[PDB]
C-alpha cells in the first residue's frame, strides 16, 4: 500500500463529507441572511460550529501523510491546501489572547462615537461622520470630524496593535514563514512548475514596477484635481503642494468619487442615465435579470438554472421579514446558485445585476472541480470577471441595442471625457493609497520600521507617494492606519490592486479577440462567440492550474502588465495634458499646512 | 392474456438503493410497451443491442427488471463499458447488453427538505464488480497496513455513504429513478411475446 493511494482514499472520503457539511452551513447562513430572527442565528451558529470542528479534525488528520513521496500534482495541491493549519500552531495562552485582541479591536471600531460642538448630538461613523465627510464643503467642519474620528479611535487602538503584530509574527515564524507579511504574500506562490513559477519576493518588485509605470497619469490627474480644488479653498491649498487629507471627499481618501461634482469638466453636458426610460417602459425587477441572462446567452455562456429563478430573492420581500440588502451572489453548492439583492428600477441596479450574474457565471463554470479546488485562480481573479461585465453593459451601443437609448443618439467628445474622468477618479484614486498602505504594513511586519516611527514613516510615505499631507501633526499616540476597517479587521489589502490590473488586461484581450475597431473605452463583446469560448477556458480551471497559466490563457503573457490600463485612459491623458499646460504637474514634500 | 407485472415496478412506492438494487424476474407474460409513455418525462430511454423502434413484437425467454435510484449526473454510467463509482463498485452492465434503460426524474417523491438518507451507495471496495453481481456485505475497508478489527478510525472506513437528497439541489444532484429491462432469448425459446 503506497502512500499515494492512501491519500487518494482519504481525499475521496473528505470530498463527500465536506460537500454536505458545507452545503448545510451555507443554507443555514442564507436562511439567516434572508430572515433575520434569533432562531435563524442559532441555527447558523450551530452549523458553522459543526463545519469548523469537522475542518479542524480533518486538517489535523491530513498532516500524517507526508507532503513528500507524492507524484500527482493535483493531489499534492489538494493536500497542501488542506494541510495549512493557520493559527492553531500557537499555544493555549497565546491563541486566547489573540482572539481577545481581535474581538476588542473589532468592537472598538464598530462602537464609534465622536461628539460635536455645542453638545448637539452624538455622531457615529455612520451615518453622521460619513455624511459630513461626503457632503460638507466647510474646511472647519471636515477638519473637526476628521480629527475627532482619528483621535477617538487611534488613541485606544494604538497599544493593542503592537501586541497583535508581535503575536502574528510569532505565529508566522512557527509556520516557517519569515513574518506575517510573507504569510500574506504566500497567496501568489507557485512551486514545482517550471516557467510558471512565482515567489513571494517577486510580488513586491512587480507591484513597484507597475506603480512606477502608473505614476505619470496619476500625477496629471492629481495636478488637475488640485487646480480644481484651488477655487473652493484658495487660502488653504498651496499651488505646488500636497492636498489636505480631510478635503479628499471621504474619511480616509480611499476613493475620490465624491469630488466629481466639484471637478466635472463640462457641467452643461449631462451624463447618460436611462432610469426615466425604464420607468416609462414599466421595467420591473425580473426584466433586469432577464436582460442580463440574455446578454450572457449572447456571449454564448450557458443559461440560468431553474433553481435560480424560483429560490433567489431578486427584490425586497415587501413583507415584515427583515433582510440585509447588500447585493451578493450565493453558490451554496450541489447545484444551488442564488442572488440576493434589493433591486430598484435604476441603471445602477442594472449594472449591479450584470456584475452579480458574472459572479454566478464564474461559480457555475468552475463547478466540475473537486471541493478544495473551487475558487478563483488567486484572490484577485474573482472580481475582475464581474467588473468586465459591468464595463461592457454601460457602453451606449448596448443601451441602444436594448432599446433604452434612442437610435438617433449622438455621442459627444465632452460626454465621453466626463465619463472617462469619473471612471479615472474611481479607479485611479485608490491605487496609490492601496499600494502605500500595503507597503507600510509589510514594512511594519518585517520590522524595518521601529515602534517610534509608526507615524513618522506613515506620513512620510503618504507625502512621497500618495501626494497627501496631514492637516495637523500627530505623535505616537495616534494610529492613523488603524482607523480603516480592513486594518482593524485583519484583512489583506493587496487584492484591490491586482484586481484592477487584471480587469483591464481581461477587457483588452477579450475586446481584441472580439474584432472591435475603435477606442477601448467603447467596446462591447455581446453577440461575439469567440470571446465566450476564450473566457470559458479560464473560468473552468478553478484552482486546478497555477494562476500564471490561467492568466496566460486569456491574455497571452504570464506577467502582470499595466499597459492595458493606460491604453484604456488614452483619450483622457491627452485632455489632461492640454488642460494642465499652465499649471505645475508635480508636488513637493516640504510645504505643510502646519506651518 | 398474461399481462406483465408492469405498473408494479414503474409505479412502485419505494425503489431500492444502488448498492443493493432490486431484481424482478418476468416470464410467461405479454409485455405491452405503450404503458411507459404516460408515466413521466422518461428522458433516458436508451436501448442497447436491440432496436427500440417498436420492434418488441418478438419472443424472449426472460425479462429482468433492475430498479434503483441514483443522481442525475450518474445516469450516464448505466451503459456498457463505463467507469465511475456506480459501475466499478455497484450495478455494472456487461459490455454486450440487450435491453433498455429507462431513467426519469423523481424529485418530488424521494427528496425531503430536512434530507432523505434512506438511499445509500458504496464508495470503497477491493476490486471492480463482475457484471450483474451484488455485494451487500458491510466490512470495514482497509487502506493501510493495519487490521480494522471492527472499528473505523484512521485508514479504516465504513464502506457505504448516503445520498441525502434535498429539493433545493441542482438537477445534477436530484434523485432519478432508474429501471433496467434486460432481455434474454436462449437457444430458441418462446416464453414472453409482446
Ligand atoms: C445580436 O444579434 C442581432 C444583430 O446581429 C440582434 O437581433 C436582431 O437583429 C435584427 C437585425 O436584422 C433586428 O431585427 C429587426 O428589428 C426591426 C425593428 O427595428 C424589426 O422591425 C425587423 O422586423 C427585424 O426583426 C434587431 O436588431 C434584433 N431583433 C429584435 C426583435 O430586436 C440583437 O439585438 C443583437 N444584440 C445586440 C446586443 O446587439
Ligand atoms: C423566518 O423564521 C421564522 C422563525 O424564526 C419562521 O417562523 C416559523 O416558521 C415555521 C416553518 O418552518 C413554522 O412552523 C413556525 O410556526 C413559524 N413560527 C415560529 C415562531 O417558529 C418564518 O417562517 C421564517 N420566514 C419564512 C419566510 O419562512
Ligand atoms: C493525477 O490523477 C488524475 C486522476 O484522474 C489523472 O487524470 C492525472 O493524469 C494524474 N496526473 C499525474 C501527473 O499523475
Ligand atoms: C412615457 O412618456 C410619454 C411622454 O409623451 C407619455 O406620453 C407616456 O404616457 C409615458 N409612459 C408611461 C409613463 O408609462
Ligand atoms: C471633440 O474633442 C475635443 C473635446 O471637445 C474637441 O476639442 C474636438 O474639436 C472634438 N473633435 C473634433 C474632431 O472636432
Ligand atoms: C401509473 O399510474 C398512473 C395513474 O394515472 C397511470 O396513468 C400510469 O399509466 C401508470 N404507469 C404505468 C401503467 O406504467
Ligand atoms: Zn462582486
Amino acid at each position: 500500500s503506497t502512500t499515494e493511494e492512501q491519500a487518494k482514499t482519504f481525499l475521496e472520503k473528505f470530498n463527500h463529507e465536506a460537500e454536505d457539511l458545507s452545503y448545510q452551513s451555507s443554507l443555514a447562513s442564507w436562511n439567516y441572511n434572508t430572515n433575520i430572527t434569533d432562531e435563524n442565528v442559532q441555527k447558523m451558529n450551530e452549523a458553522r460550529a459543526k463545519w469548523s470542528a469537522f475542518y479542524e479534525e480533518q486538517s489535523r488528520m491530513a498532516k500524517t501523510y507526508s507532503l513528500e513521496e507524492i507524484q500527482n500534482l493535483t493531489l499534492k495541491r489538494q493536500l497542501k491546501a488542506l494541510q495549512q493549519s493557520g493559527t492553531s500552531v500557537l499555544s493555549a495562552e497565546k491563541s486566547k489572547r489573540l482572539n481577545t485582541i481581535l474581538n476588542t479591536m473589532s468592537t472598538i471600531y464598530s462602537t464609534g462615537k465622536v461628539l460635536d460642538p455645542n453638545t448637539q448630538e452624538c455622531l457615529a461613523l455612520e451615518p453622521g461622520l460619513d455624511d459630513i465627510m461626503e457632503n460638507s464643503r466647510d474646511y472647519n467642519r471636515r477638519l473637526w470630524a476628521w480629527e475627532g474620528w482619528r483621535a477617538e479611535v487611534g488613541k485606544q487602538l494604538r497599544p493593542l496593535y503592537e501586541e497583535y503584530v508581535v503575536l502574528e509574527n510569532e505565529m508566522a515564524r512557527a509556520n516557517n514563514y519569515e513574518d506575517y507579511g510573507d504569510y500574506w504574500r504566500g497567496d501568489y506562490e507557485v512551486t514545482e512548475a517550471g516557467d510558471y513559477d512565482y515567489s513571494r519576493d517577486q510580488l513586491m518588485k512587480d507591484v513597484e514596477n507597475t506603480f512606477a509605470e502608473i505614476k505619470p497619469l496619476y500625477e496629471q490627474l492629481h495636478a488637475y484635481v488640485r487646480a480644481k480644488l484651488m477655487d473652493t479653498y484658495p487660502s488653504y491649498i498651496s499651488p505646488t503642494g500636497c492636498l489636505p487629507a480631510h478635503l479628499l471627499g471621504d474619511m480616509w481618501g480611499r476613493f475620490w468619487t465624491n469630488l466629481y461634482s466639484l471637478t466635472v469638466p463640462f457641467k452643461h453636458k449631462p451624463s447618460i442615465d436611462v432610469t426615466e426610460k425604464m420607468k416609462n417602459q414599466s421595467w420591473d425587477a425580473e426584466r433586469i435579470f432577464k436582460e442580463a441572462e440574455k446578454f450572457f446567452v449572447s456571449i454564448s455562456l450557458p443559461h440560468m438554472t431553474q433553481g435560480f429563478w424560483d429560490n433567489s430573492m431578486l427584490t425586497e420581500p415587501g413583507d415584515g421579514r427583515k433582510v440585509v440588502c447588500h447585493p451578493t451572489a450565493w453558490d451554496l453548492g450541489k447545484g444551488d446558485f442564488r442572488i440576493k439583492m434589493c433591486t430598484k428600477v435604476t441603471m445602477d441596479d442594472f449594472l449591479t445585476a450584470h456584475h452579480e450574474m458574472g459572479h454566478i457565471q464564474y461559480d457555475m463554470a468552475y463547478a466540475a472541480q473537486p471541493y478544495l479546488l473551487r475558487d478563483g485562480a488567486n484572490e484577485g481573479f474573482h472580481e475582475a470577471v464581474g467588473e468586465i461585465m459591468s464595463l461592457s453593459a454601460a457602453t451606449p451601443h448596448y443601451l441602444k441595442a436594448l432599446g433604452l437609448l434612442e437610435p438617433d443618439f449622438y455621442e459627444d467628445n465632452e460626454t465621453e471625457i466626463n465619463f472617462l474622468l469619473k471612471q479615472a477618479l474611481t479607479i485611479v484614486g485608490t491605487l496609490p493609497f492601496t499600494y502605500m498602505l500595503e507597503k507600510w504594513r509589510w514594512m511594519v511586519f518585517k520590522g524595518e520600521i521601529p515602534k517610534e516611527q509608526w507615524m513618522e514613516k506613515w506620513w512620510e510615505m503618504k507625502r512621497e507617494i500618495v501626494g497627501v499631507v496631514e492637516p495637523l501633526p500627530h505623535d505616537e499616540t495616534y494610529c492613523d492606519p488603524a482607523c480603516l476597517f480592513h486594518v482593524a479587521e485583519d484583512y489583506s489589502f493587496i487584492r484591490y490592486y491586482t484586481r484592477t490590473i487584471y480587469q483591464f488586461q481581461f477587457h483588452e484581450a477579450l475586446c481584441k479577440t472580439a474584432n472591435h475597431e475603435g477606442a477601448l473605452f467603447k467596446c462591447d463583446i455581446s453577440n461575439s462567440t469567440e470571446a465566450g469560448q476564450r473566457l470559458l477556458q479560464m473560468l473552468s480551471l478553478g484552482k486546478s492550474e497555477p494562476w500564471t497559466l490561467a492568466l496566460e490563457s486569456i491574455v497571452g503573457i504570464k506577467t502582470m502588465d499595466v499597459k492595458p490600463l493606460l491604453n484604456y485612459f488614452e483619450p483622457l491623458f491627452t485632455w489632461l495634458k492640454e488642460q494642465n499646460r499652465n499649471s505645475f504637474v508635480g508636488w513637493s514634500t516640504e510645504w505643510t499646512p502646519y506651518s | 392474456t398474461n399481462l406483465c407485472p408492469f405498473d408494479e415496478v414503474f409505479n412502485a412506492t419505494r425503489f431500492a438503493s444502488v448498492y443493493a438494487w432490486n431484481r424482478k424476474r418476468i416470464s410467461n407474460c405479454v409485455a405491452d410497451y405503450s404503458v411507459l409513455y404516460n408515466l413521466a418525462p422518461f428522458f433516458t430511454f436508451k436501448c442497447y443491442g436491440v432496436s427500440p423502434t417498436k420492434l418488441n413484437d418478438l419472443c424472449f425467454t426472460n425479462v429482468y427488471a433492475d430498479s434503483f435510484v441514483i443522481r442525475g449526473d450518474e445516469v450516464r454510467q448505466i451503459a456498457p463499458g463505463q467507469t465511475g463509482n456506480i459501475a466499478d463498485y455497484n450495478y455494472k452492465l456487461p459490455d454486450d447488453f440487450t435491453g433498455c434503460v429507462i431513467a426519469w426524474n423523481s424529485n418530488k417523491l424521494d427528496s425531503k427538505v430536512s434530507g432523505n438518507y434512506n438511499y445509500l451507495y458504496r464508495l470503497f471496495r477491493k476490486s471492480n464488480l463482475k457484471p450483474f453481481e451484488r455485494d451487500i456485505s458491510t466490512e470495514i475497508y482497509q487502506a493501510g497496513n493495519k487490521p480494522c478489527n471492527g472499528v473505523a478510525g484512521f485508514n479504516c472506513y465504513f464502506p457505504l455513504r448516503s445520498y441525502s437528497f434535498r429539493p433545493t439541489y441542482g438537477v445534477g444532484h436530484q434523485p432519478y429513478r432508474v429501471v433496467v429491462l434486460s432481455f434474454e432469448l436462449l437457444h430458441a425459446p418462446a416464453t414472453v411475446c409482446g
